[PDB]
């Protein structure tokens, strides 16, 4: 913002949608937080981590239950992968290229298997990648304008690397760290973009994934109260309690300037 | 002497020469004040003294009983004869006074509008002189044993401050921030002096028997380790280059600030090239102490240098470059905690256990 009026940096947005769980998204979701296990959980008997990486999977996709065009990971069972397509469908027809982040390596391959599934030209790069290929790949990104949508998981896609070649990104899943989507949309917004970038962050309404949005909104005031100012708003949203397992879907000085500072710092 | 007022009318001899030669022989003659004295307010020993480094006029005592007494040491009587009246106190009676021992006092250098008194009580308080009010209180973890603010820092204003704790604190004035701590020493840091000469150069001894003298703006530990042998008995640095055999309970730069007076319970006092930790080996004798906390003593200024070191109740004076013993202030009836030097006139105001504060004036 100091630096942007003398870098000559393109226009960006940082829209958030709210994606809306399916109704069969939706029936496993409520199925899961009125099971025996979230019981269990919120009783302090069992660790919270098998709930929450549950609930996790259902609002990326129901990979739990695995339901021709019933394949598994087909994109019209998750809504977040409904809006995609829809992301996809209007930017392909804008000579348009997109950033695809996922925090899970398995929901990277649905959404692969989904991209083969339409005619997108894609190109992938996850953990599992050869290092040696990945700054190739990267390179091949920002050539050639033919590949269409770079699949990236935010641990390895995000931290570091330059992809001016992207012109959207959508975080596809939230982090319960901000910096990892943050990292993951500035990979973008960068030094040598000549284009006007927008970052779509996808959450469920009324899911964990939201709960997870406001968790690192707080992370982000936290950290911007002792980075950026102290005059921090409060945050207010929520008070950040153990019911993110419920579903509510929506619808020199001269002794006088270090004296006078001494007695202002006390009265504080 | 009517040689010297002859060599500076004539010429002969610089005016520094008769002005060094006369704050000489004065501080040789000290000896118990003839008509002079100072109001007794103390109900317990004064472990601390501090006269103002501007105009030298007033003096702090911090005494046992938590009190902290500020007295004016001018003469503004007619008479030869006056006591050093007390002008304020913090007393019993008031609302910050400190619960236990104030163990150091130290006016504000550069102004005499704010002091600082540490004690046992585990807090360093920041008094406004004028209001007499606490402007600030920076507690710790365990009981203070010194603390010291640089005479010299026109750019910051730290306050290094010895505790029970192994890590010597830095606590800024600026942005109050006592998060700084210091890591070498093992055991109580039972004395901290800033340089008088060189900024940021800290030196902190400790009941490790070491000696460490710390660039406060670097980020990797001491600069240097005081070692009594210089390298005889050399050995890999965990235990040995001790500055004492025994717990240094003393620190005090010269005048200059080119060398360092570090006294210590082997009933030893060592000078060291304050550039190099180097012992100059100057004997000074037998220096009786066994004092378990930090022990106050002080150097000459503006003579032609003196160090005035408590002497069990007395106030042993030593040549501070050849270690010649000039004489014993004997005047106290317990053993004496501080001494402080008034450089204007060579006078001397000692603190001890019996509840007195006695002034040493040249005859
Ligand atoms: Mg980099």
């Amino acid at each position: 913002s100091d630096v942007k009026m003398s870098l000559s940096l393109p226009d960006k947005n940082e829209q958030v949608l709210f994606c809306r769980l399916t109704d069969e998204q939706h029936k496993v979701y409520q199925n899961f937080v009125d099971s025996k296990e979230v019981y269990r959980i919120l009783n302090g008997e069992m660790q919270i981590f098998s709930g929450l990486i549950a609930l996790r999977k259902i609002c990326n996709h129901p990979d739990l239950f695995s339901g021709e065009e019933d394949q598994f990971g087909y994109w019209k069972r998750s809504g977040k992968m409904i809006v995609v397509e829809s992301l996809l469908k209007i930017w392909h027809k804008q000579g348009q290229r997109v950033l695809l982040f996922s925090q899970s390596r398995q929901m990277l391959d649905i959404l692969e298997v989904f991209l083969r599934a339409q005619k997108y030209t894609y190109l992938k790069m996850d953990g599992t990648t050869t290092i040696a290929s990945r700054q190739p790949l990267i390179t091949r990104y920002n050539e050639d304008t033919s590949i269409f949508v770079f699949l990236l998981t935010t641990r390895v896609g995000g931290l570091g690397v330059n992809l001016t070649g992207a012109n959207r990104v959508v975080i596809y899943d939230p982090d319960w760290n901000p910096s990892t989507d943050t990292q993951a949309r500035e990979r973008a917004w960068r030094i040598g973009q000549k284009k006007q970038v927008t970052v779509y962050r996808l959450l469920t309404a009324g899911t964990i994934e939201e709960k997870i949005y406001h968790r690192q909104i707080f992370k982000q005031f936290l950290t911007n109260r002792v980075l950026k100012d102290p005059k921090q708003r409060r945050f207010f949203k929520s008070n950040d309690l153990y019911e993110l397992f419920t579903l509510t879907s929506p619808d020199p000085l001269a002794s006088s300037s270090l004296l006078a500072k001494m007695r202002a710092r006390n009265h504080l | 002497m009517l040689g010297f007022l002859s060599a500076r009318q004539t010429g002969l001899e610089d005016p520094l020469r008769l002005r060094r030669a006369e704050s000489t022989r004065r501080v040789l003659g000290l000896e118990l004040n003839k008509d002079r004295d100072v109001e007794r307010i103390h109900g317990g020993g004064i472990n601390t003294l501090d006269i103002e480094p501007v105009e030298g006029r007033y003096m702090l005592s911090g005494g046992s009983d938590g009190v902290i007494v500020l007295y004016d040491l001018e003469n503004s009587s007619r008479q030869s004869y006056y006591t050093c009246k007390a002008v304020c106190s913090i007393g019993r009676d008031h609302p910050d006074v400190h619960r236990y021992s104030v163990e150091t006092v130290q006016w504000y250098p550069h102004d005499t509008g704010m002091f600082t008194s540490s004690s046992f009580d585990k807090t360093l308080k920041v008094w406004d002189t004028n209001t007499l009010q606490t402007a600030d209180v920076f507690n710790f973890e365990e009981t203070v044993y010194s603390h010291h603010m640089s005479p010299v820092s026109t750019k910051h204003c730290l306050v290094a401050v010895g505790t029970r704790g192994p890590k010597v604190q830095l606590c800024d004035l600026k942005s109050g921030s006592c998060s700084h701590i210091l890591q070498g020493h093992r055991q109580e840091i039972l004395a901290v002096s800033w340089s008088p000469r060189y900024d940021y150069i800290l030196a902190t001894a400790s009941a490790d028997s070491r000696v460490k003298l710390w660039d406060v703006r670097r980020a990797s530990g001491c600069l240097i380790t005081l070692d009594q042998h210089n390298g005889k008995k050399s050995q890999a640095v965990e235990s040995a280059n001790t500055a004492h055999n025994g717990k240094v309970n003393g620190l005090c730069f010269t005048s200059d600030g080119l060398h360092l007076l570090t006294v210590g319970t082997d009933n030893r006092m060592r000078l060291w090239n304050s550039s190099n930790g180097e012992n100059t080996l100057v004997n000074y004798g037998k220096v009786c102490n066994n004092s378990k906390k930090g022990l106050k003593f002080t150097v000459s200024c503006g003579c032609s240098e003196f160090v005035f070191v408590p002497y069990g109740s007395t106030i042993a004076v030593y040549t501070v470059y050849s270690g010649e013993q000039i004489t014993m202030l004997k005047g106290h009836y317990k053993t004496v905690d501080c001494c402080v030097f008034q450089s204007n006139f060579q006078e001397l105001y000692s603190g001890s256990r019996d509840c007195n504060i006695l002034a040493w004036v040249p005859s």
